[PDB]
RNA sequence: GCGCAAGACGGACCAGAGCGAAAGCAUUUGCCAAGAAUGUUUUCAUUAAUCAAGAACGAAAGUCGGAGGUUCGAAGACGAUCAGAUACCGUCGUAGUUCCGACCAUAAACGAUGCCGACCGGCGAUGCGGCGGCGUUAUUCCCAUGACCCGCCGGGCAGCUUCCGGGAAACCAAAGUCUUUGGGUUCCGGGGGGAGUAUGGUUGCAAAGCUGAAACUUAAAGGAAUUUGGCGAAGGGCACCACC
RNA sequence: CCCAUGAACGAGGAAUUCCCAGUAAGUGCGGGUCAUAAGCUUGCGUUGAUUAAGUCCCUGCCCUUUGUACACACCGCCCGU
């Protein structure tokens, strides 16, 4: 596991858990 | 080819070192009887002196590697 | 089923007038296969010949084109078309450590044939210069190359087709410029790169005929 | 079909176009106008194998091949226009390409100007394959 | 660690230079850094030669020569083992090697 | 083989060469505007490289509105390879790659080394400007110009060597002038994970940039370099239990 | 030991072993084993050559350079659902 993936993974979680949060309301 | 070469028998001067894969073939320097201004680079198969002579169906292909 | 070469004509095609050797060589036609001309398949044909097959001795890395626009039987009378040059002997002068300038001019002789004159210039180290980079300034290379373009608009513009088809069979434009820019920097591979037909007239069956003779 | 010079003293010359691929050759032989061939041939048309299409052996039967089709046309002197794929991708000629021109001087036929015919650009567009390109 | 003084490129005040493609891959290498070949060779080899000299209509003529230009990659630089691997020692040697043949 | 149309790009000349604050910049010509360096017995006379707030520019990719879509080509379709491929390989192919305007401000944006100033070895080259001097050339005589050659000076990209000196060592004319520590001045780091994550603010059409922890867990994580080791890395040597 | 009996086998596929001068090979004779005993082994002697004075292609071994996140040493270390 190098920087890159590890980051855009991050990235999709954050994306994915704020998208949730924005429609969840 | 369909060309006739009359046979043109050449004189070695200096021994050189043996080519082929399995050191089987002898890169040497051999010059002509009729006309000794120029030498021909050819492979010869065998044993071969120097000062002894050669018999050659073409004077015109150069030596080169194994391959 | 049947062959097509039987119905196949055979013609023979002819230099003008302003070189040594008038036949070059031959070509082949098929015949006239009822409303389809022969002579109309004919005309565009461009004839791509070397120089030193052309004149006795002389450069054999300069090449010529021939158009046919000529026949009523059994000959062909071409006319120049375009100079080109070897691409060995091009990439042969083209080398490390020296600077190569290139001019191109857009130029009409008398008549109506428009020309386009390229050219180029390879410089020279002195046989005495231990420098090994041997380059020019800007402005040097731009002032050559204004010589060049205002000495290759200068012979041209004067005079005919005829008499600058001679003048590019030796080498006189090419002396010329190195002759007259021996002064801004010394360069030594001056050659008419190429020649490009741009526009012709209205065909005129009397000054063809008079080509030849 | 034949023609109507004397076939003494004095010859015919034609040009012949080798193209010289990496997986193909060409033996393409026209008239010195350069617009009425003659014959064509290919590597590809002698061999029934698609891995040697581009080979000596292959070379040297398309060229026997047009040599035996021109000597039975007449034509008796050939200019040499030898050129590889070109364009954007490589330069080099294909290694049938000496052989090809090896055979057709062997069977008897005359040989004249040899140039090369190569397109080369001056910038052409993008080539094949990505930034990485093609890695194995 | 920094293995040379350089780093495989002929860049020093310059930060970038145009990029060009590799001739047997595709890899888009910078054109300071690729392993430029220029080789001369003729347009049929030597094993030819004799006979291309007795087919001719011409006397003497001369066999003209083939020019090209070559961009290579360093992976395919090695693997083609037109460059090699050097010593620490011999690293500092920017002498191009004799040409005897 | 002949011409026509469209779009993209400027090879060979092309270099450890140049310019620019940095990204970056290679066909010819013309117009506008700016700038380093060299030269000066001109001019102002302390007007200064340093910088939180704030401000301009900023590779590619990404979003929005117009005609263009040549080549190449994310996603997608197909065929081989493999025990297993929606990977390497090959054929097509949308969005993009191309222009004009509206955005974001992130790169191994790296010389992985802030800026100004003083000092501290030698040598050979290259680019610019100036200066001095036998000789050759633009044909033969005389001057100035360009070219070549021999030097000197100033700025700049760079190169070779070492007991100046320094460093943990790779190495360095700066990473030197440092316990014999002090020329001036911005940003920034205190074991390794958690973590550039959560929350709050701010910016943005969107994607997402800036500021940025704690609980908990561990005794290691890392840098330089010598010997056998192991290569689907290269170069050699030997053997009739290897070959010819 | 004596007399009858008279099969396969017509110079051998893929593959593979040994050997540079008194050598391979065709032959015989001693010793060990042995109460009776050599198609085995070790020695001795007779006749006695063809080819080669080289190579790293194959089969192995040795060494130099380079790279290393390995040191239980690649049968190693180590990433993720
Ligand atoms: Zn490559």
């Amino acid at each position: 596991m190098r920087a890159k993936w590890r980051k855009k993974r991050m990235r999709r979680l954050k994306r994915k858990r704020r998208k949730m949060r924005q429609r969840s309301k | 080819t369909s060309r006739v070469q009359p046979i043109k028998l050449a004189r070695v001067t200096k021994v050189l070192g043996r080519t082929g894969s399995q050191g089987q073939c002898t890169q040497v320097r051999v010059e002509f009887m009729d006309d000794t201004s120029r030498s021909i680079i050819r492979n010869v198969k065998g044993p071969v002196r120097e000062g002894d002579v050669l018999t050659l169906l073409e004077s015109e292909r150069e030596a080169r590697r194994l391959r | 089923v049947v062959d097509p070469f039987s119905k196949k004509d055979w013609y023979d095609v002819k230099a003008p007038a302003m070189f040594n050797i008038r036949n070059i060589g031959k070509t082949l036609v098929t015949r006239t296969q009822g409303t389809k001309i022969a002579s109309d398949g004919l005309k565009g044909r461009v004839f791509e010949v070397s120089l030193a097959d052309l004149q006795n001795d002389e450069v054999a890395f300069r090449k010529f084109k021939l158009i046919t626009e000529d026949v009523q039987g059994k000959n062909c009378l071409t006319n120049f078309h375009g100079m080109d040059l070897t691409r060995d002997k091009m990439c042969s002068m083209v080398k490390k450590w020296q600077t190569m300038i290139e001019a191109h001019v857009d130029v009409k002789t008398t008549d109506g044939y428009l020309l386009r004159l390229f050219c180029v210039g390879f410089t020279k180290k002195r046989n005495n210069q231990i420098r090994k980079t041997s380059y020019a300034q800007h402005q040097q290379v731009r002032q050559i190359r204004k010589k060049m373009m205002e000495i290759m608009t200068r012979e041209v513009q004067t005079n005919d087709l005829k008499e600058v088809v001679n003048k590019l069979i030796p080498d006189s434009i090419g002396k010329d410029i190195e002759k007259a820019c021996q002064s801004i920097y010394p360069l030594h591979d001056v050659f008419v790169r190429k020649v490009k037909m741009l526009k012709k007239p209205k065909f005129e069956l009397g000054k063809l005929m008079e080509l030849h003779g | 079909s034949l023609g109507p010079q004397v076939a003494e003293g004095e010859n015919v010359f034609g040009v012949c176009h080798i193209f010289a691929s990496f997986n193909d050759t060409f033996v393409h032989v026209t008239d010195l106008s350069g617009k009425e061939t003659i014959c064509r041939v290919t590597g590809g048309m002698k061999v029934k194998a698609d891995r040697d299409e581009s080979s000596p052996y292959a070379a040297m039967l398309a060229a026997q091949d047009v040599a035996q089709r021109c000597k039975e046309l007449g034509i008796t002197a050939l200019h040499i226009k030898l050129r590889a794929t070109g364009g954007n991708r490589t330069k080099t000629p294909g290694p049938g390409a000496q052989s090809a021109l090896r055979a057709l001087a062997r069977s008897g036929m005359k040989i004249g100007r040899i140039e090369d015919v190569t397109p080369i650009p001056s910038d052409s567009t993008r080539r094949k394959g990505g930034r990485r390109g093609r890695r194995l | 660690t920094k293995k040379r003084r350089n780093n495989g490129r002929a860049k020093k005040g310059r930060g970038h230079v145009q990029p060009i493609r590799c001739t047997n891959c595709a890899r888009c290498v910078p054109k300071d850094k690729a392993i430029k070949k220029f080789v001369i060779r003729n347009i049929v080899e030597a094993a030819a030669v004799r006979d291309i000299s007795e087919a001719s209509v011409f006397d003497a003529y001369v066999l003209p020569k083939l020019y090209v230009k070559l961009h290579y990659c360093v992976s395919c630089a090695i693997h083609s083992k037109v460059v090699r691997n050097r010593s620490r020692e011999a690293r500092k040697d920017r002498t191009p090697p004799p040409r005897f043949r």
